[PDB]
């Protein structure tokens, strides 16, 4: 079990770390069918999805996707400094696997 | 308690909402703030001044903001970021006649009860109530007591106030007992501002998270 | 996958992007039977809804409708600027498929 | 489908609007068995409840009852001005069918 | 139906009203096995608990237990004044059946 | 029933009280498969997890784990002073069993 986001990210191939040290610039949310998702951006133009619950997720990954959309929405409205995002770099835009928040 | 302070200000309600509140022009030092020169109403060196009454703040604008067609007198709720300048600076208070109460850090938007408008130095009969004002929260709160400010007085390192009561017992390291005194006064104020801002985020972001429904 | 709200809206037929760029003037929710819905408005008179769950929504959409009513309530209460809404224009008031918020 | 809370309330029998244009003075919550409910008052003494879920409601209403208790709590603790309640006037206290917030 | 906490509380045996008119001093929470519970205190030493969901609780009560832990956590963090708690004094700590919050 | 967090911790083997009395320095959360967890740190370095759900956990524990992660995110964003954690010391990092918040 990893003690931080950097080492946790490194356990997965197909992930990478962005370090933003910046609040979220925009939050986007869709209930349209087959695009039940969120999208965020930053000042620097960087764009990230939380994936639609699809094929390559288990059962307990379905609950954590919901919790992640909770996290990003409240982070956006509190102007929380996002330190890092660990993201699946093979989805377009890159999908959030984890978030870290300090500062 | 439900007490209220008052502040003349050239900045309109929309800019204040946009800035998050009434911000100072970061140096934090109460003494420098209080003796700072006054075209815009005292908001320098990490603080922003107010007055004890609506009539004493109107008069403040009618000297400083003379030559402004329109300014505003913001009505502010009292909270523990406020410091009574005469209480904290004692006889060394540079402008004691002004009866100052300075917000270390600014006045967040939640703390602003509202604002009167002022055209050619005449007060509006009525108040514009602020949609983001928090009556219950800020009415259970008060100004900070002088004891919280004595260590933030910001007197020069070798000022005689640091070897005098009450200030010796609150004096930052390097202040009468390198820039040790200057850096500590800055950091003690940065910490006090950081812990006050922590407390207001506790209040407002907890309410924003009274959303949550675990079972659903 | 779509990068922003305007691109996401363009995938579905019978939709239109309203640009509001304003906080929400009012939020309204009902628990009365057959009207389990939300209704928001803006200062200019534009009214919108989150539809009552029904046979037009697939099961994936169900938890998203509940997320959207959460989002609109906390958007209103925070005084957060809504950039745009993607809406079905075939319903009255126009139903919300998605929402973007920006500082 | 209605455009506002006043028109929604007019669709039901035994309902009436109660305009308050005031924040909630008190919030009372109970988990006592058969009194799993909330009760709000205002400064003028006006009192409303969210009914205990019983046989009077349909399936889809249960989710919405829990939502409304969430709303009243966040409205109470954020000091939001309540505009109107739609309420069933044939219970004591009057039971909240809907709520609008504005101004 | 009761119109306040005191009258609701008096319907139940071995309850009593605590009038605190104070913010919650401390909030405790546990996920340990057989101790999935919460515990609040006040300045004066008064200690209360949301019970572990067990044999004394009907199904509608388990829903409302989860809600009380939500209410209590967020009421602790908001520093909201707590007028009264209706509690059961056949337990220690006294178990909460209801709370009322007011300025 | 235990009267407080220290009593609660003494009921299990492989546990201990960590006395922090500081806000959470960093909140990290992951939806990555088989790493559905949170991790918090404090400025003294001390790092803790909420374990991914598994076979060490009884069924009643499922709900409380979800609540706890919520609790840690709320606590982080509000910068709430965490008094004490009860932690399972047989894990790395120590796994959170309970939390108390004061002052
Ligand atoms: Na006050």
């Amino acid at each position: 079990t990893p003690q931080n986001i950097t080492d946790l990210c490194a356990e997965y191939h197909n992930t990478q770390i962005h370090t933003l040290n910046d609040k979220i610039f925009s939050y986007t949310e869709s209930l349209a069918g087959k695009r039940e998702m969120a999208i965020i951006t930053f000042k620097n133009g960087a764009t990230f999805q939380v994936e639609v619950p699809g094929s390559q997720h288990i059962d307990s990954q379905k609950k954590a996707i919901e919790r992640m959309k909770d996290t990003l929405r409240i982070a956006y409205l509190t102007e929380a400094k996002v330190e890092k995002l660990c993201v699946w770099n093979n989805k377009t835009p890159h999908a959030i696997a984890a978030i870290s928040m300090a500062n | 308690n439900d007490d209220k302070l008052y502040r003349a200000d050239s900045r309109p309600p929309d800019e204040i909402k946009q800035s998050g509140g009434l911000m100072p022009r970061m140096n934090i030092n109460l003494y420098d703030h209080a003796r700072g020169t006054q075209g815009f109403v005292r908001h320098d060196d990490g603080y922003v001044s107010t007055s004890i009454s609506l009539r004493s703040a109107h008069l403040v604008g009618q000297t400083i903001l003379s030559g402004h067609s329109t300014y505003y007198i913001y009505v502010i709720a009292t909270a523990p970021n406020m410091f009574n300048v005469n209480d904290v600076l004692g006889a060394y208070s540079p402008h004691p006649d002004e009866q100052e109460v300075s917000a270390l850090g600014g006045i967040p938007y939640s703390q602003i009860y509202g604002w009167y408008r002022v055209h050619f130095g005449v007060l509006d009969e009525q108040l514009h109530r602020n949609r983001g004002y928090r009556d219950r929260y800020y009415s259970n709160l008060d100004i900070a007591p002088a004891a919280d400010g004595y260590g933030l007085a910001g007197f020069p390192p070798e000022h005689r106030a640091w070897r005098e009561e009450p200030w010796i017992h609150h004096a930052p390291p390097g202040c009468g007992n390198s820039n040790t005194c200057d850096e500590k006064t800055q950091s003690l104020g940065v910490k006090f501002l950081d812990e006050y801002q922590s407390k207001v985020k506790r209040q407002i972001f907890s309410g924003y998270q009274s959303d949550i429904d675990t079972h659903n």
